RNA sequence: UAUGCAAAUAUAAAAUUAUAGUAAUUAUAAAUUAUAUUAUAUUAUAUUUAUUCAUAUAAUUAAUAGGAUAAUAUUUGUAGUUUUUGAUACCAUGAUAAGGAUUAUAAAUUGAAAGUGUUAAUAUCAUAAUCAAAAUUUAUUAUUUAUAUUAAAUAUGUAUGUGUAGAUAAAAUAAGAAAUUAAAAAGGUAUUGUUGCCCACCAAUUUUUAUAAUAAAAAUAACGUGCAGUAAUUAAUAUAUUUAUAAAAAUAUAUUUUUUUUUUUU
């Protein structure tokens, strides 16, 4: 890769813009895990039978010491909203806490309250070059 | 095959402006979501366009003669509270039976876009006129 | 101007027969004299170094749930640990303990030959996951921890022969060791035959063959673990008489002998 | 001449007839098959001592 | 051309290439080969035989008429395999009371031999006192001519070496060519038993004694068990005996050697635990058994071990 | 543009330079160096279709060990820490890609060697590797365009604008296209050869002397100008006259150690 930002930017090839056969891409990177729709808000990005049980993820499983973040698949439980416990989810650059608990979030996944990519960009994570590239796209202002 | 250039490093306070903005985001994205359905819904209750294309036959006739007569004394009813939606409306025609095999075949319907409008709409411009501050995929108002 | 991985380490062997035996020259490896192995890690290092190796799910990864880290760092940015009394609050605690974690001797074939459903995996072999002594599974104290170290660690230092030795395991492995490190003949020339724990469904096993429910008896001799007492064979076979049943009568001595030690032949 | 094809069989094959090769070997004879130690530019790398 | 090498098999380019055979050639097989024809292999397995009887075999001879009269008095003592729980002064009451009603001297006997047999299974002490009460007078005392069934003697012997006893030099001494010329029947755990309980009590002489007979009456040497000869020899103090040991060490195989070396080397070590009476300190002997391994295992070649210190001479 | 003055290559000579003591030589010509409109027959580029192109992450690579129906091994449970250093996040040679331009039709292929991350002798900073659910700047990519539109691994919310700039892409092969071609003569102060060599002024110094702005000459490896020469960016060479940061440049004559272009009365 041309720059590397994590230790796989030394082992991998990106060959371009090269195709992968249908919903296999090597790394799951999911833009799109929140993209807004009031009529298929149950059916989007969740289960796809609301009589399946939630995930692995909501279950405290063995003896714990205690977690750091808990994983993004975990579906928002109105005990996430009323306990008044911290809620961490790891984005980038490094975690995002729900501090602000609500109902409109629950029985969703936290990958679709946690955007992504997100419209705020750093301009001290970006070269020089980087940033007229984005200034181009009528990103950053100059 | 360069070497890669090592990234640099994140930014001094950009983790609190990464969750502070991913935060509101978020409580921004609620009222985008209340608002959304109040759209859908308000949609779904309200009435539509007439689905079919006047342009083709069965269709085309004179509204006092037949399919309108068909509609006018059997299906009137069922088509309004169905608010001309085209999905139901397509399949009680399906289900008069009077009509038969045409629905599909012989008649034309509008395309999806126009069927949406909402009744009273004259100008076409009015598919382009509906808000887009609400995220029904093009089912609101 | 000396750079360690480790700074200290201990002997595999221990005093009694070492501080004899050094008058006798051993001949190590000519290309490497020294061997420092891991059985030869402290106590402490042996625990740090098996923690790590085991991708996620493994107690060395900060987030698996088992660090005993309080603060962990992503980017320059402090993050501190939830306890795990707090994270139940909203994320409710199903844990049924150790014994989850091991299924019967019944689904070992279901399973490809193993009892235990842990995280490294499990042979019934002694040398797999030996450290300095034989390896010995504990059904019963099956943790996450792995104290005494018997699981296949795929990441650890010296594990790449262990894992080759895996690999060319034979088609009956596990099933053979974890059925001959159990159930031997006594130093006295007695059967094993004699368990505690097997007896109620041995009688059992008894009772329904003199009441002549041969399939129900059969059904019961599947779930046996051990070896079952002549009498067994001796009623089973005693209910295959009146019917006539001799293809049966001969599976089941069959059965009984020269596979399980000739408790059949009587 | 070259080598198309290499098979190892059994000496018995093809050994020098009885009466072309010198009488009882094994009894009058005592032969080891061995390796030069000094570096051959060229010919065989074994001998017969 | 790699640090990984080709595998002769899979590549064409070896397997069709002038050293070896091309595919337009005939394929056919180019040699037979016999091998295990020629030179054949007697199998030893790494793991011991799981099946075998593994303890001293009394040889229940019965004449099928006692056999069935002496039934209910019978089934409390060991039949084959099984070896039934009934407390040992039940089992001599029992013999003490009706065995003078029998009419057999033969069957008497047996009989007696299941009694010992038993009481060396639970090493109650008190059975020694049926030698001297029955045997000892026609077999043992005064160069009495009688000569007493094989059986009772095997049993008796074992018994002498599971409680340990001062008595077996006697018996064993009897079984020797001018005596009954018992030794060349007795089984191969008779002669473990034997050996392990003369260890324990600690006589070099009784290692000696036996250790010779066993060799001439052919024993199987490698097969006994190894326990047993390390708990033998780790009784030998004495300058004689030693010098005899290790004489003898050469009749064991290179893989029984090994092995009393390893055997050795844990009962003094972490299998101390396995022995009910802990192993005594000879440093002596354990140092030469495991000498004696060295001597004659393959030797390998560890040169920056023995030229470690050589330095060239010009002289 | 030949009335003053003015001997001067047409060869009488003994290795180069140098006012006749300086340095140790010099000079020289044919090997080699891709484009200067020479000719029918062995048969066609001026058609069609395209162009909004994005995707990588949460560190320990070092050894062997056999079991039922086998003539007997508890070898059940095989237990001797500690002297080395490269493929690593890091300098650490080799090797396979892509890229149409003239061996044609018959019984026949429209894909090439000149080398595109991972591979074998240069070590002497560091564990960075996927087992899920993750963060767009990267030349090198054919997407669904108006009757009916989210059900199983979770799977993309955005750009309707007169088929509309500039600039670009692909094809003569089971398809269907039809008329505006090249050869043969050439030079090297270099010597695996123009990314080749060389030329003067401009400093130091060395050495001989017949001391002219500032002596002359010879050795010489700095610095700074340029680009004089090798038919060399207005061809060079010799004499003559002028000019001048420096090679040199302008003009007047001769001349090829410069490459050639050729009407036997029209
Ligand atoms: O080779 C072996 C292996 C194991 N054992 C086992 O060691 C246990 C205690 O080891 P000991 O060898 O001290 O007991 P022991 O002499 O009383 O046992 P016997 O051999 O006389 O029965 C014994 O009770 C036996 O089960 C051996 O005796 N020999
Ligand atoms: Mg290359
Ligand atoms: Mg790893
Ligand atoms: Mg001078
Ligand atoms: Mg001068
Ligand atoms: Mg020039
Ligand atoms: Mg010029
Ligand atoms: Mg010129
Ligand atoms: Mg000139
Ligand atoms: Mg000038
Ligand atoms: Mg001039």
């Amino acid at each position: 890769l041309k720059i590397a930002k994590s230790a796989f930017g030394f082992y991998l090839a990106r060959r371009g813009q090269r195709k992968y056969p249908f919903l296999r891409r090597p790394h799951i990177k999911n833009t799109h895990s929140m993209n807004p729709s009031a009529p298929y808000f149950w059916s989007f990005m969740t289960a796809k039978s609301q009589m399946a049980f939630l995930p692995e993820e909501n279950y405290i499983t063995g003896d714990w010491t205690g977690k750091f973040f808990v994983s993004k698949r975990q579906v928002y439980t109105l005990q996430h909203a009323t306990s008044g416990a911290k809620v961490r989810v790891k984005s980038f650059p490094s975690i995002f806490e729900f501090n602000s608990p609500s109902r409109w979030n629950i029985g969703k996944e936290m990958n679709t309250l946690t955007k992504p990519r997100m419209d705020l960009i750093d301009e001290q994570m970006l070269t020089k070059k980087q940033r007229l590239d984005y200034v181009r796209a009528g990103l950053l202002p100059k | 095959w360069a070497k890669p250039k090592k990234r640099p490093k994140v930014g001094q306070g950009f983790h609190e402006k990464a969750q502070k903005w991913r935060e509101e985001y978020l409580l921004d994205r609620h009222r985008a979501l209340a608002d959304s359905l109040r759209a859908y819904v308000e949609f779904s209750t309200s009435k539509r366009v007439e689905p079919w294309d006047a342009r083709f036959k069965p269709f085309d006739r004179i509204e006092k003669d037949g399919v309108y007569v068909l509609m006018r004394y059997m299906m009137e009813e069922k088509l309004q509270l169905c608010n001309y939606h085209h999905r139901p409306v397509k399949r009680l025609f399906c289900n008069i039976g009077l009509m038969g095999p045409q629905i599909t075949t012989k008649a034309r319907w509008k395309p999806y876009r126009f069927a949406t409008n909402p009744a009273g709409t004259s100008k076409a411009e009015r598919m382009y006129q509906r808000d887009k501050t609400v995220y029904t995929h093009g089912h609101n108002d | 101007s000396v750079s360690g991985v480790f700074s200290k380490g201990r002997g595999i062997g221990h005093e009694a027969t070492t501080s004899i035996l050094r008058y006798i020259p051993r001949a190590r490896v000519p290309w490497q004299p020294s061997r420092f192995g891991r059985e030869n890690l402290t106590a402490a290092d042996m625990a740090r170094l098996w923690s790590r190796g085991r991708y996620r799910d493994g107690p060395g990864n900060y987030n698996s749930g088992y660090c005993t880290e309080r603060t962990h760092v992503l980017e320059e940015n402090t993050v501190s640990i939830i306890p795990r009394r707090e994270l139940e609050k909203y994320m409710p605690d199903i844990t049924i303990g150790p014994k989850a974690l091991v299924t019967p001797v019944s689904l070992m074939n279901a399973r490809n030959g193993h009892r235990v459903t842990h995280d490294l995996l499990h042979s019934y072999d002694p040398h797999i996951g030996r450290l300095g002594k034989p390896a010995v599974v504990d059904h019963d104290n099956i943790t996450v921890e792995d104290p005494n170290r018997v699981g296949l660690n795929a990441a650890t230092l010296d594990c790449r022969g262990r894992i080759y030795r895996w690999l060319r395991r034979g088609p009956f492995f596990q099933v053979d060791n974890y059925f001959r490190r159990s159930v031997k003949l006594n130093r006295d020339g007695t059967l094993p035959t004699d368990f505690v724990h097997e007896a109620p469904l041995m009688r059992k096993i008894i009772r329904l063959a003199h009441r002549g429910h041969l399939k129900a008896a059969c059904e019961e001799y599947r779930r046996v673990t051990t070896v079952p007492p002549v009498e067994v064979y001796r009623a089973l076979t005693a209910c295959c008489v009146p019917g006539a049943k001799l293809a049966d009568a001969v599976s089941i001595f069959e059965d009984g002998d020269s596979k399980l030690f000739y408790v059949s032949r009587d | 001449q070259g080598a198309v094809a290499t098979a190892e069989i059994p000496a018995f094959f093809n050994e020098r007839p009885a009466w072309e090769r010198p009488p009882l070997e094994e009894t009058l004879y005592v032969t080891t098959n061995k390796e030069r130690y000094d570096d051959v530019r060229g010919g065989d790398i074994y001998y017969d001592d | 051309v790699g640090y990984t090498p080709v595998n002769p098999d899979t590549s064409p380019m070896v397997a069709y290439s002038q050293y070896h055979w091309h595919y337009n050639l005939p394929q056919g097989m180019e040699r037979p080969h016999s091998v295990n024809r020629t030179f054949a292999a007697p199998f030893q397995s790494n793991h011991s035989l799981v099946n075998k009887y593994r303890g001293v075999w009394i040889e229940f001879d019965m004449h099928p008429a006692f056999s069935v009269a002496l039934e209910p008095q019978l089934r409390k003592l060991p039949r084959g395999r099984t070896l039934p729980k009934t407390p040992a002064e039940e089992v001599i009451a029992d013999y003490t009371a009706l065995a003078p009603l029998v009419d057999d001297e033969k069957t008497r006997d047996l009989w007696l031999a299941k009694v010992f047999q038993h009481c060396a299974f639970q090493r109650c002490g008190g059975a020694m006192e049926l030698w001297e009460r029955y045997c000892h007078q026609r077999f043992t005392a005064e160069g009495a001519t009688a000569k007493p069934p094989l059986s009772l003697v095997k049993s008796v012997l074992f018994y002498c070496n599971k409680t340990d006893n001062s008595g077996w030099r006697a018996l064993f001494d009897r079984c020797l060519k001018d005596g009954w010329n018992y030794t060349p029947l007795f089984d191969t755990a008779q002669w473990s038993f034997m050996l392990k309980s003369i260890g324990r009590m600690g006589d070099e002489d009784g290692v000696r004694a036996v250790l010779e007979e066993m060799l001439d009456v052919q024993a199987d040497l490698d097969r006994v068990e190894a326990r047993s000869v390390v708990i033998a020899l780790n009784a030998v103090t004495n300058a004689d005996v030693y010098e005899f040991v290790k004489k003898y060490l050469f009749n064991f195989g290179e893989r029984k050697v090994k092995f009393l070396r390893t055997t050795y080397s844990d009962l003094r070590g972490h299998g101390a635990g396995k022995l009910r009476i802990p192993l005594k300190e000879n440093d002596n002997m354990y140092y030469h058994v495991c000498w004696h391994s060295s001597i004659r295992s393959p030797r390998q070649f560890s040169p920056r071990q023995l030229y470690f210190d050589y330095t060239p001479s010009t002289l």
